[PDB]
């Protein structure tokens, strides 16, 4: 998991 | 079971909780990267972020066929907004920039209340009718913070066994704070003011990203399980996917105008005789009047320089 909106 | 608006990256959509086996309506469609998403349930708007357009837009959801309206622009990364549907402002947080942002609804008079100990502010939740406004942060030094929503009193509420705080909701009725963690796995509950906190769902949640509360129920979207869950307020009980097989499900509202309590407005019909901006406040007259960024307020307290 990455919490990021992005990424 | 309410209505339920939630951003979906590329468009933005309405589910009914309680027949949320069917497709989802889109109120929006042709986004990039749509996020955060809120509404102004009395003026017929509903707004949204979008983190690739670097924008916050609203439309008139009351129009047989109204335009997006682009309200804000040059916004790095908009994790987060909130309408204030009582002072008629919008507020934001920025994670690339570190700031708390407010605006009228047009997007008019930007003012910069946070700018300092920011690092992923993310959530954002209001209650204008006490004058504040709450934040997550899930940085270095993950926290939640509240402070008026005129920029005064700011502390932080909680500190300790927090992670990626990434939901946040208030109920209105029983004055409490509800929040959901992605790394720890759980949604939470306390006081307006950080105390009393205590565990709703203990654990279990893949990766929550947004809350929202209706009556006794919470709701969220879950980035992992691609769909929306729900479970009881006070018990955490009968906890239950709604809705599923959502392209990307992010920032979600209970959509309707009993989750905006009418209230009267303190700057009245006057705009508190305020020059610029009247924003709510914690402290008695409830008002305060504040001025665009880097402007003076006088020494009246009302008018700007
Ligand atoms: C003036 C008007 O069109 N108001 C409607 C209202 O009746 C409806 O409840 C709401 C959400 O469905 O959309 C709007
Ligand atoms: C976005 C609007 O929300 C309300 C509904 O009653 C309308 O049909 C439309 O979906
Ligand atoms: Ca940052």
């Amino acid at each position: 998991n990455s919490n990021a909106i992005k990424n | 079971a309410p209505l339920l608006l939630y951003a979906n990256r590329r468009d933005l959509r309405l589910v009914d909780a309680t027949n949320g086996k069917e497709n989802a309506t889109i109120v929006v469609g042709g986004l990039e990267d749509a996020a955060a998403v809120d509404f102004v349930f009395s003026h017929g708007l509903i707004y949204w972020s979008d983190v690739s357009e670097e924008a916050i837009k609203r439309t008139e959801f009351n129009k047989t066929e109204s335009v997006q309206n682009v309200v804000v622009s040059g916004l790095l990364s908009p994790d987060g907004l909130a309408c204030d549907w009582l002072g008629e402002k919008l507020y934001w947080t920025d994670s690339e920039t570190n700031r708390i942002e407010v605006s009228n609804l047009d997007g008019s008079l930007r003012k910069v209340l946070f700018w300092q100990e920011l690092d992923q502010p993310r959530a954002i939740a209001l209650d204008p009718s006490s004058g504040f406004m709450y934040w997550t942060d899930w940085g270095e030094v993950p926290k939640i913070e509240r402070a008026g929503m005129d920029g005064s009193s700011r502390f932080i509420i909680i500190n300790s066994e927090i992670y990626w705080p990434n939901g946040l909701t208030l109920d209105y009725e029983e004055q409490k704070l509800y929040w959901a963690d992605a790394k720890l796995n759980f949604i939470h509950k306390s006081n307006l003011d950080g105390t009393n906190r205590q565990a709703v769902v203990k654990g279990s949640l893949p990766h929550p990203f947004a809350l929202t509360l209706f009556e006794d129920i919470l709701y969220w979207t879950d980035w992992s399980t691609h769909s929306i869950l729900a479970c009881n307020k006070y018990t955490g009980e009968g906890l239950r996917e709604i809705h599923s097989d959502i392209f990307s499900p992010m920032d979600i509202h209970a959509f309707s105008q009993q989750r905006q309590p009418n209230a009267t407005n303190p700057c009245g019909i006057d705009n508190g005789g305020c020059s610029h901006l009247c924003l709510m406040s914690p402290v008695k007259p409830f008002y305060q009047c504040a001025c665009p960024t880097g402007v003076k307020l006088l020494e009246n307290g009302k008018t700007c320089k």
